């Protein structure tokens, strides 16, 4: 089954994912990255709080449908 | 028309700050500096042998001074275009025609009976109302802008534009006597954080001690804030076993990083409503400075 | 000067803390920790101030414009607790002179800088020194604060910074180090007319405003040689020189010309009664370029600029506030004995679907792959041998992308040649020279240590005669 997740940064922009639950996060994070135009390790994707790795499913993660994923990105100014 | 709009918007308006000590001071500093028409500084204090160095708007050599009158130099020298005022009359005394000057008011110091009758005051004549008060490591703020109109833009959403928008606020009464026997209120009981029913038991000691709790008195005030949080919790219908026992030892003076956090959200919290141009945070804002926890709730509805 | 535990309070006012950075969070940083009992406190800022009600600074008023940042922070801050102990720099901290034994007098470091070279020296020499550091920054809304601590937590490094995209606009910037400095200060220049004003008194002549903000002001700067010592000079400009001798980058005269270009168009708008417009641009890319070429840094098109100038987010003097009182509470954790306490905070502009506007996180273990706070780290370098010089390597390679200070490199081969030197009169005729006259090219290992920042970098090279246009060198790995 696929579901269908938010994926809310910190300047309250919203990117929408639909993604197979057994596939792994990091293309997720990957796909994300490459919107952004910044590299792998440069942000943090966190669910329920915990940090998302990139071997994590959303169905490891008991993710549900429409379910919030928050990007965090470190300012340097 | 613009954001340029809300830049005017914000530099013809006119902000009643009430109590000048930390949290104030902060308050002032940050609001004179973004630009307001002016700032009037509301205080019937005088400075005490321990304000000069807390308060940094106050000189060394103005014990006995009123604390309000004692800020004004280096208040207003901050911003040169901003109005910059004192007022050293009592704000319990004070009539319904004063506060109609003013596009914003902002109290601190004050017990929750004035609290309740200035937001009223607000309400009735469409002032914007917020107040907020710092407790040793914690710290919080509230507003009540009533029916608020906004234009915030939204950032592209894709698998950027502004938009209006309207948010409804509540009095500051029922949000502080909230009815936690609903069957919606015991769902939201969980994701309510102590700390709203911290603010409660302080407001408790603020109303019958005239004062806040104090490191000079530690032992009397401790003795006396663990009563109040069996007699405030169970007469809500509230196990007293969400408060542990350790948040007296957190809750005590004013923590000068504690003011700088919560003056700053609160300031900005300012603003915002009278710029009307960002979504202002519906109800309250809760920080505790030992774990880092900067929370919104809203309560009332 | 007590709101703390015994122990707690004692710990604060016998302790001595570094502030690095003396602007918005910096100034904020400086009064919350004298209004919380810290008395020992040493502040360092290289800049200058130069302020207007365009947008107003806490401690920096008018009168105060042209004077040291640090020293004007320091003399705020006395007039609130005039028992304060501070003492100000008016210097770099790259500076070598605040080596690790200067670091092992705090108890504590607090971070509060806008680039990423000068964050990279401190964290650095925090690791070396073994003291905490507090590492924040700010965007707009937004920002951070973290902990950094060696053999704990993560370094400053440890994970592959995002490449800057938008621009955080900071406390009005003197003294340009990245090019965007200059571009902020065009941007300022331009909203600051369109002697403080100096073009409504010479009837908006482009020739007369030249002579003044790149002449004078610039000699002016001149006069304290604080930074000017092991820092690269600015040199000055004059008008009849300058006549004398599209993603294109320019010459020094066309910007000169388009400067004067820019007035005779833009005065025309100023005689009735934005960015979009081409002339509103024309000038950002020329009083920018112009400073830049002042200030040794190389210039830019009118198609870089004009992307960046307009990704600058407006300051918000309240988050630095916010950011500011964030640090000493994270302070006072450490020096209370409760680094586990410690968290990343970050700020957002809206609360989360989990009802939270400031997110503390959990700090991370060291990464055992970070090139800098790892046991024994290494890397790759791929680049043209036949092209690039020493000059390049230390000036672009060594001392810029792997940020070191002051270097000493060596090629590995059981011999130690020593191709640059740290030690000025040694290796100054071997700048010009190509890297293949020493022997270097593919597999060969270059050992550089920066004995200052007492770090070892093992450097692989890779040699390629392809790398296409404008480019001299890629690491790898
Ligand atoms: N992004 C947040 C705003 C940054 S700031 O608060 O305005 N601080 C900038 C301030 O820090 C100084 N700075 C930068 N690099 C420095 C070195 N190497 N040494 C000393 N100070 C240094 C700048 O001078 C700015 O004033
Ligand atoms: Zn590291």
């Amino acid at each position: 089954e696929y579901i269908k997740l938010k994926v809310i940064g910190q300047d309250s922009s919203e990117i929408h994912f639909k993604v197979k639950m057994t596939t792994h996060l990091k293309k997720l994070k990957e796909s994300y990255c490459q919107r952004q135009g910044v590299p792998m390790n440069s942000l943090r994707f966190l669910f329920e709080g915990q940090r998302i790795a990139d071997n994590h499913t959303p169905k490891e993660l008991g993710m549900e449908e429409e379910d919030v994923i928050e990007v965090y990105q470190e300012q340097c100014g | 028309l613009w954001g340029l709009e809300a830049q005017k918007r914000l530099r013809a308006s006119r902000v009643l700050l009430v109590g000048l000590k930390g949290l104030g001071a902060e308050i002032a500093k940050n609001l004179i500096l973004a630009g307001v028409k002016g700032l009037t500084m509301l205080d019937h204090e005088q400075v005490t042998p321990e304000d000069p160095g807390a308060q940094f708007l106050i000189r060394t050599g103005s014990v006995g001074r009123n604390r309000a009158e004692a800020s004004l130099e280096r208040a207003q020298n901050l911003n040169p275009m901003v109005d910059v005022k004192v007022d050293t009359e009592d704000i319990e005394k004070k009539p319904e025609s004063f506060f109609t000057q003013f596009d914003a008011v902002c109290l601190t110091c004050c017990s929750r009976d004035v609290i309740v009758k200035v937001d009223q005051i607000c309400h009735k004549n469409s002032i914007k109302f917020f107040t907020g008060d710092v407790f040793g490591y914690h710290g919080y703020t509230f507003a009540n802008l009533g029916e608020h109109e906004f234009v915030e833009e939204k950032t592209k959403v894709a698998k950027t534009t502004m938009v209006k928008k309207k948010v409804v606020f509540c009095p500051v009464k029922e949000a502080l006597e909230v009815d936690w026997s609903s069957e919606k209120a015991k769902a939201a009981l969980k994701r309510t954080t102590s700390d709203y029913f911290l603010l409660q038991v302080l407001l408790k000691f603020r109303t019958d001690k005239g004062r806040d709790p104090s490191s000079d008195t530690y032992e009397e005030d401790s003795e006396l804030l663990l009563q109040i949080r069996n007699d405030v919790l169970d007469s809500l219908g509230i196990s007293p076993d969400l408060l542990p026992e350790d948040f007296v030892r957190y809750c005590f003076s004013e923590m000068a990083p504690v003011c700088a956090v919560v003056g700053g959200i609160l300031a900005q919290e300012i603003v915002k409503a009278l710029s009307q141009r960002d979504p202002p945070h519906n109800n309250f804002f809760f920080f505790d400075g030992m774990k880092g926890n900067g929370i919104v709730e809203c309560l009332g509805p | 000067s007590r709101g703390l535990p015994r122990e707690l309070a004692e710990a604060v006012a016998g302790g001595r803390v570094l502030v690095v950075g003396a602007g918005g969070i910096g100034c904020e940083l400086l009064k919350n920790l004298v209004l919380t009992g810290f008395s020992h406190i040493d502040l360092i800022d290289l800049d200058t101030i130069d302020v207007s009600n365009l947008n107003r600074q806490f401690l920096f008023q008018k009168k105060h414009v042209g004077r040291s940042k640090a020293q004007v922070a320091k003399e705020s801050v006395l007039q609130f607790y005039p028992k304060a102990n501070i003492v100000a720099y008016h210097d770099s901290i790259m500076n070598p002179d605040y080596n690790v034994e200067f670091f092992r007098q705090f108890i504590l470091v607090m971070n509060a800088l806008d680039n990423r070279a000068a964050r990279n020296h401190v964290n650095r020499m925090c690791l070396a020194a073994d003291v905490p550091l507090i590492e924040s920054g700010t965007a707009g809304y937004l920002g951070q604060v973290t902990t950094i601590k060696k053999g704990v937590t993560e370094c400053y490094e440890c994970h592959p910074k995002p490449t800057q995209r938008t621009f955080p606009g900071c406390t009005i910037r003197n003294t340009p180090s990245e090019p965007i400095h200059c571009i902020v200060w065009a941007k300022y220049l331009f909203n600051q007319l369109f002697t403080k004003e100096w073009a409504k008194s010479t009837g908006y002549d482009p020739v007369k405003l030249f002579t003044k903000l790149f002449k004078d002001d610039i000699r002016y700067l001149l006069t304290m040689d604080k930074l000017w010592r092991k820092r690269k000079p600015p040199v000055p400009l004059d008008w009849a020189e300058v006549q004398s001798q599209d993603q294109q980058v320019l010459d020094v005269k066309s910007y000169a010309r388009l400067f004067s270009k820019s007035i005779e168009t833009l005065r025309v708008h100023l005689a009735e009664k934005d960015k979009d417009d081409p002339s509103a641009m024309d000038f950002v890319t020329s009083a920018a370029n112009l400073r830049m070429h002042i200030f040794s840094m190389n210039m830019k098109s009118r198609f870089d600029i004009k992307s960046m100038a307009g990704n600058i987010i407006p300051a918000i003097a309240t988050t630095n506030a916010v950011i500011a009182g964030l640090i000493v509470l994270e302070g006072l954790k450490i020096l209370s004995g409760k680094i586990d306490q410690c968290r990343t905070i970050f700020l957002n502009k809206q609360p989360n679907p989990r009802k939270k506007l400031l997110v503390p996180c959990a700090l991370d273990p060291p990464n055992p792959n970070c090139y800098v706070c790892a046991s024994k780290p290494e890397v790759t370098v791929r680049l043209n041998v036949h092209k690039v010089t020493v000059l390049t390597l230390q000036d672009k390679i060594v001392k810029e992308k792997f940020a070191m200070v002051a270097p000493d490199v060596q090629i590995e081969d059981g011999k130690g040649t020593i191709l640059i030197s740290s030690e000025e009169g040694e290796t100054e005729a071997n700048n010009h020279k190509k890297l293949s006259e020493f022997g270097i090219r593919n597999g060969s290992r270059l050992q550089a240590d920066d004995f200052l920042q007492d770090y070892t970098l093992l450097i692989n090279i890779l040699h390629s005669e392809d790398l296409g246009k404008d480019v001299e060198f890629e690491v790898v790995g």
